[PDB]
């Protein structure tokens, strides 16, 4: 169905579609 | 006896300790609750005469072979020690009205009630008629919080009997 | 356990009689100055550690023998239980002014308090001198407290009063 | 790794890998699960590990610290612990690695020129790591704490 | 507009800040920011599968003692030696509690009775192995596990050489049950501290013999009555040629 | 155990915070609806014994299975404990529509009920079922009482029937 | 955690039982007294900040000696810690005033207390003093029942240091 | 399972002992009496069809109300599920008598029979009613050893309804 | 309990012989050194507060974590329960140290002690090394005390050492 | 009382055996070691007087605002109870030392020593300082058994009030 087009998040040598999710923040911390 | 006070007091006294403000905070909720309570207890007082009259006839109008010959409901001293053990109740209904909680019921009718009725042969039936009975008259000589205290009680008789 | 409404009740069902409108407002009174009693039973929780201490100092200040060796606060061990007893007893009269009734006290602290102390060799009047000491300062905390609103407590320093000369008179 | 790095020789001289190169695979996995345990205490310590350094760094240069400093005031010296967090962070990823590919790409190609433009001193913070090393090593059995002392010393190397 | 762009810090993503020529308030603290595996007390406990409840507090005739204290001290015992398992009210003790009522007897007396009664008997002698009813004895009577592999050869050799009434005598007038429960005192759960002069591995079986609130040393499940602390596992802590 | 303002106070604690005003208000909304909370918990005390009894009724009118031999309701012994479980958790969900939370419903009833059940063979979804019909009944006294002030109790008729889900879930 | 809530509660599971009417009439007590402890609460929580500084300050004020050299209100992590700690209480005395009991005293702050302190060589009396100060200026911050609510539970802590 | 057997040997275990000739001499007992408890139970068994409907029946002709609409002797599932009732107490006295012992009664309707028998509204007295009828009949049906030993467990059933 | 005799007798045993000339002497070599054993006990013994003091203080300053809210040494309870874990451990590396054995450290301490932590969410990784620093402290007075005759007690500052790594490993 | 008799003896009568060559191992030690014991008794005893004095001013001289007016070391009664209290301890690591046991010390003095203090606002830094100091003069009165005979006892109270 959507599966062929599913292993497209591989993206790139290095292309990812934006923002990766949670992402630590230490600045406050430090 | 169980009232708020007696409750909070054995707890305190059970782990060693003074009293506290979270004991102190019951107890006022006790005392700002005896107004209802005392007003419920005047009016369950002053109408006790009917009243037991009333869940007396109750029971029989309820189940009306009771007052055949041969029967529990028949002659003069068992419709005599019926009206009376109505009359306890009302008696500690208001008892526990006044004393803010159910000690007078529990120490007085509920502990040993099933023993004595079965050796007996007493029907709670009856009992909890009689009650809903009273219940249904309470309804219009209070309203407000002094009728929900009078419900708590008779409920709480009512339960003690299922 | 009683308290002052329970003890009515009591003697009501003695005559087998739902409560007298003598009885009634009595503990309708009862209801109407247990603010103040609420703020009495706190003065006395809010300051339990310095009315024991303080009536502590005192009594010992009177009756050097009793911290000498051979006297019955002396070693450690002995002090600690007098001053265990000296808060068991200000607790349990603590109770009986939240209750207004003295039966918490006398059932669960002055039954047998005397022999168990001649058992023990405790010298009784000492005892009861320590517990008039604490009569004076917790009445003293419930007489001028923080920010309470100004009225009248003497019915219920009185109450009080007669708790702590029980116990005295239960145990000399 | 030293995966990629033995396949990158590899297929450079097109050529399936070497029994050096095949033996250096075996040994390493071998020590996978150490390895691993070599970064989760040092990941489990880093709060303490960037302060114990940053004291040391600050006695043996309070002048970083100081009016013309790069690392003058409490935000100017915030951002400094910060970056002493990120080469630790970088050192755990080299351990389990088992090389310095990904320290590298991400921390010390373009290092010079960034700290250059930051006016940042180079040689402080190569201190700043060695402070690290201080720390972490005291967490560490003798031989992981050795294991752990190489990364910590490339560190050092390359910020030179 | 100004304000609204400008004067509000607005939402991006979340969040921000601490940066160049600069910074925010808010205040700090050192020692105030809450370390991150971060929670709870009482998480501890409460996790499980809780033993939230078991973290104890005895129940007790405080010389003059009310009608409803006995009646909670009565209800107390029934739930601690028969578990979460429904008694009938003709399957009471009527008799030992007719005795704890008058105060002829004391809470260990009436502890007593009620383990010596036919109804302890059927419920957990009779439908488990002997090896599980001293598991259960050491659960209801002393409210721990066994600390070793010693304490069932002696309490298995005591049931055989002079039965069933003695064993439950030798639980009661253990000294570890006057020391810590005394004469007043109903039985309650006590695997969850460190008591002196304990084995380690006592909180760990303990958990396993509490099942919960809602579990039933109900010998009824099927396959009946078993074991639940496993042999290998008692022999760790002691082993002895006793 | 928890109730619901401690229940915010271990969260406030977890952050090394006096409680946000967002915290402070949504208590003071508790207070302001606990008369509403008293009446609910005192519908469910006070027909106790019928929302079991109906429960019941309900239970083996559907599933006659339980009442042969064979059966899990079957002989009085098994009837009576299944019984008192149901009046168990009525009861525990009346502790927890008090304290506005479910912990002492989780921790002292729920948890490790299904695995004790599946052990003992009673089927649990049986057990769910009953916990559905006391729901319904115990809702409709929440709903239709003796002479209470007439207003909207349906967040805490909402509430009430979270903690009846939450054991029927549990269970099943 | 204990509130007048929990300890109804308690008593009713203990004995197996659903609340009853004395339980209820204890909870209206804790509900009543809701407001004048959620002002109380309130006002210790905005006046912190400086209640805090106070207390600290008044603890070296009646001490002088502690912020000598080789003191233990000496260098800024003693003077420090010092700060937190009243915080601790402060911030667990607000809970208890919200809560409608000691517990979150009893939980956080009491139990344990005297053998933490003994270990770390801090003396109660620095304690009691800066609770003492404490509750000398919650005298202006509040008056009538919350006053009397804020200081219930500082004397609980001077009580429980004593 | 209360039997003879069970009790003694229940009794050799708890005292960690070999069954001796006391208990020895109780099995023989049992095992003598068999005769006449199963005749008993032979007799009750083909009977049952019978000594369940003449008891049925006679609940209704002591109680007549029952019959009458609205009560609980209305209606085919009420009158169905008396009939099995009274037969569940037939079969566990056939089993009493059969097994030497109480248990088969103790513990399938003794234990847990009042707690049933009050939240479903089932008065024991026409249980009692049930019972008085089919001990009337088995009168004429034994004699000897076999009648004394079907009394003793309908008389048994009995007591535990009073 | 075994200790160092025992523990030859026990091998003897299972060999089904009399002592070994071999283990005769290790003993005698124990009996040899038992007074420098005695004074290593009692340093431990004798400066037991401190030792735990000195190693929490440090184990403190070093994981400031475990004092904030949602560490495990926060509040005074934990605190306390910590406090109450390290004596406890000291007291049963003393018990070995008198024995010339680790066995009662390992049976009625070591023993289910690491489950124990990871149950209770007590981090296993800060107890190890709250272990490690009684290790360094009890060490130093092991090795410098009050008017002891001068010698050398290296063998006996190693077993001990043994004792605090076998519980840092056992724990860890 | 805790003796190296005592404790043995206790063992055995707890599981009603004779003493047998473990405990009159154990006995002989205590009986070894009385030498070391009573010289180091003999020494504190004689230097009592001396002891004390030295002791407590240390704890003026450690705590120089003790002897200000206001405080717990100012005026004779406050003093003289100190002294007092040095010279009871000093008299029961005597006793403990003539006795082979810690039992003077934890039955006169330990028993019940943190409440008293803690009623009394008393500092157990004070009286650590006291033994401290006494134990640095004891250095030079004492020497080898002896000395670590005296020491042992020093330290057991100082661990007592830590
Ligand atoms: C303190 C509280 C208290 C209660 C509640 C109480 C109940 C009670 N009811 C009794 C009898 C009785 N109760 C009744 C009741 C009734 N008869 C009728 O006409 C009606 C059907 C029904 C009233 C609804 C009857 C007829 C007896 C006589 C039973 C007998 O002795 O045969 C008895 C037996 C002693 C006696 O004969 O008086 C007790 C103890 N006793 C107490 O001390
Ligand atoms: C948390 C438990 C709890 C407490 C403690 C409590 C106290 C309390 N004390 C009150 C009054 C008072 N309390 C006192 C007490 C005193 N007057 C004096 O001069 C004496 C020094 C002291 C003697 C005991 C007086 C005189 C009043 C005003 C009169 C009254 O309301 O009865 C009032 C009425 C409001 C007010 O006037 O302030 C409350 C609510 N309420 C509670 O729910
Ligand atoms: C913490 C509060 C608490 C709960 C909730 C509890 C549940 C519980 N239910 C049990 C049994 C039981 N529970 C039931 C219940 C049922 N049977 C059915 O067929 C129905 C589906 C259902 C009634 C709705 C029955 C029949 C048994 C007896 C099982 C047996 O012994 O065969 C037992 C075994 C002990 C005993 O029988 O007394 C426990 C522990 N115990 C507790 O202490
Ligand atoms: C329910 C009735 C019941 C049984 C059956 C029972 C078995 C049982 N046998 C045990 C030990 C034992 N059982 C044996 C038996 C044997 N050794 C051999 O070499 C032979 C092959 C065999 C004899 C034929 C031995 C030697 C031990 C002691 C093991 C040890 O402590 O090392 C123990 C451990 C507790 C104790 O030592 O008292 C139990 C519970 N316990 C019971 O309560
Ligand atoms: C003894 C313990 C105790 C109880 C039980 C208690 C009840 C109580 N319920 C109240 C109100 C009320 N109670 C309800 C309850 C309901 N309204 C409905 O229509 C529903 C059928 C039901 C849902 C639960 C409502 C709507 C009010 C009026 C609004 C309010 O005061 O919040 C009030 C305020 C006075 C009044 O308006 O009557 C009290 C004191 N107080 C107590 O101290
Ligand atoms: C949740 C409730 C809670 C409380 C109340 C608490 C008290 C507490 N105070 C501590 C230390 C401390 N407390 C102080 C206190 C003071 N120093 C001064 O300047 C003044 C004299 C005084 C304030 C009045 C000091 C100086 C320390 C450091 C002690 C040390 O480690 O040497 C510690 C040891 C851990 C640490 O070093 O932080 C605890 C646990 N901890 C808790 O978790
Ligand atoms: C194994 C032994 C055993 C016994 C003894 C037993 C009794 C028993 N009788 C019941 C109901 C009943 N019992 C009766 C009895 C009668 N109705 C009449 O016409 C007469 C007055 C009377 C016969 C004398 C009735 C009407 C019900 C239905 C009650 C209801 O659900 O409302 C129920 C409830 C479950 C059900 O509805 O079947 C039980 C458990 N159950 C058992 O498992
Ligand atoms: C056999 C001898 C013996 C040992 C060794 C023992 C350990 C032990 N430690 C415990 C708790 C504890 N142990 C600690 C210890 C620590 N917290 C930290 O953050 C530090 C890393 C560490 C101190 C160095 C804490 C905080 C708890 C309480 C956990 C909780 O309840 O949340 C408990 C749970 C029971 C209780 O709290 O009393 C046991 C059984 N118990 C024993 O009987
Ligand atoms: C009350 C129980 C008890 C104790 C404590 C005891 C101690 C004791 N330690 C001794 C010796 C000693 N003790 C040590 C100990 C040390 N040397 C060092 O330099 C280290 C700092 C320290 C390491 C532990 C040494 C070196 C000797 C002399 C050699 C020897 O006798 O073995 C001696 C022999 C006499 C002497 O030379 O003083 C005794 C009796 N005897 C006892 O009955
Ligand atoms: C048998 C063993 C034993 C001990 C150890 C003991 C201690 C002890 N010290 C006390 C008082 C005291 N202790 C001191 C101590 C001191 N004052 C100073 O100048 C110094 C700071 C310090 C000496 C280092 C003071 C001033 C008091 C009077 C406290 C008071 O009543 O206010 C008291 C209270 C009774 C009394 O006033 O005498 C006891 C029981 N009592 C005993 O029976």
């Amino acid at each position: 169905p959507t599966a062929g087009l599913e292993p497209f998040v591989r993206m790139s040598r290095m292309i990812r579609s934006g923002v990766p999710e949670d992402r630590e923040e230490p600045d406050e911390l430090w | 006896m169980k009232t708020v006070i007696t409750e909070v007091i054995a707890s305190a006294d059970s782990q060693g300790r003074f009293l506290n403000n979270t004991e102190l905070q019951a107890a006022n909720g006790r005392f700002q609750r005896a107004t209802a309570s005392m007003e419920a207890a005047r009016a369950l007082t002053s109408n006790a005469d009917s009243l037991v009259k009333g869940a007396v006839q109750e029971v029989y109008n309820k189940f009306p072979y009771l007052t055949q010959p041969g029967q529990m409901g028949y002659g003069d001293t068992n419709q005599a020690k019926c009206a009376r053990d109505i009359s306890h109740y009302l008696r500690f209904i208001t008892y526990s009205l006044v004393a803010g909680g159910t000690g007078p019921l529990d120490d007085y009718i509920v502990a040993g009630l099933r023993e004595v009725n079965r050796t007996f042969n007493l029907s709670p039936s009856w009992y909890i008629e009689a009650l809903k009975h009273i219940k249904g008259k309470v309804g219009s000589q209070l309203s407000g919080q002094p009728l929900t205290e009078a419900n708590a009680y008779i409920d709480y008789c009512i339960n003690a009997l299922s | 356990m009683q308290d002052a409404f329970t003890k009515a009740i009591v003697a009501a069902d003695l005559r087998g009689s739902f409560l007298s409108e003598q009885e009634l407002n009595q503990l309708t009174n009862l209801v109407k100055e247990s603010n103040k009693r609420l703020d009495a039973v706190n003065a006395i929780t809010g300051n339990a550690a310095e009315i024991i201490s303080d009536a502590a100092h005192k009594l010992f200040a009177e009756q050097t023998d009793l911290i000498r060796p051979g006297g019955n606060a002396y070693p450690n061990r002995r002090m600690a239980a007098c001053l265990r007893d000296m808060e068991i007893i200000l607790r349990y009269v603590s109770y009986a002014l939240l209750a207004g009734d003295a039966s918490v006290l006398e059932d669960r602290c002055l039954n047998g308090l005397k022999e168990t102390y001649v058992a023990l060799g405790t010298p009784t009047r000492s005892v009861a001198r320590a517990v008039q000491l604490m009569k004076e300062t917790a009445i003293g905390y419930v007489n001028s407290p923080s920010g309470v609103t100004r009225g009248d407590c003497s019915a219920l320093v009185n109450e009080a009063a007669t708790y702590f000369d029980k116990a005295a008179a239960s145990i000399a | 790794s030293v995966l990629t790095k033995a396949i990158v020789n590899a297929d450079a001289e097109a050529r399936y890998l070497s029994p050096g190169e095949l033996d250096r695979i075996k040994s390493f996995v071998a020590s996978g699960e150490r390895r691993l345990r070599i970064a989760q205490t040092l990941t489990e310590a880093r709060e303490r590990i960037v302060k114990q350094a940053g004291d040391q760094l600050f006695q043996i240069r309070p002048d970083v610290v100081s009016p013309g400093g790069n690392a003058y005031g409490e935000k100017m010296t915030a951002l400094c612990l910060r970056d002493l967090d990120y080469y630790l962070r970088l050192v755990t990823y080299g351990i389990v690695a088992g090389d310095v590919t990904p320290i590298e790409e991400i921390g010390i190609i373009g290092v010079k020129e960034m700290y250059n433009s930051l006016q940042t001193p180079i040689p402080a913070v190569a201190e700043g790591v060695r402070a690290m090393k201080n720390v972490a090593t005291s967490l560490l059995s003798g031989d992981d704490a050795a294991e752990a002392g190489f990364y910590f010393d490339y560190l050092v190397g390359a910020m030179q | 507009a100004r304000e609204l762009t400008v004067t509000p810090v607005s939402a991006r993503r979340t969040t921000s800040p601490t940066a160049p020529t600069a910074p925010a308030m808010p205040l700090a603290g050192y020692y105030s920011r809450p370390a991150p595996r971060a929670t709870a007390d009482g998480d501890a406990q409460t996790k499980l599968g809780i033993t939230a409840v078991a973290p104890a507090q005895a129940v007790e005739l405080r010389p003059n003692f009310g009608e409803t204290e006995l009646q909670a001290v009565i209800r107390a015992t029934y739930k601690q030696l028969f578990g979460n398992t429904y008694i009938l009210e003709a399957d009471r003790v009527v008799q030992a509690e007719s005795l704890l009522r008058n105060g002829s007897i004391n809470v260990r007396e009436f502890v007593r009775l009620l383990a010596k009664s036919e109804l302890y008997k059927e419920r957990f002698f009779h439908c488990t192995s002997n090896n599980r009813f001293i598991e259960l004895t050491f659960k209801h009577l002393l409210g721990r596990a066994p600390y070793n592999q010693s304490e069932f050869v002696e309490h298995l050799d005591r049931y055989q050489k002079s039965g069933y009434d003695a064993e439950i005598d030798s639980y009661i007038d253990s000294d570890e049950y006057r020391r810590v429960f005394g004469e007043n005192t109903v039985p309650y759960f006590r695997g969850f501290k460190y008591q002196t002069g304990q084995a380690a591995g006592v909180f760990e079986r303990t958990l396993k013999l509490y099942g919960g609130d809602a579990d039933s040393d109900t010998n009824r499940n099927r396959q009946g009555q078993l074991r639940q602390v496993d042999p290998q596992e008692l022999l760790r802590s002691g082993r002895g040629i006793v």
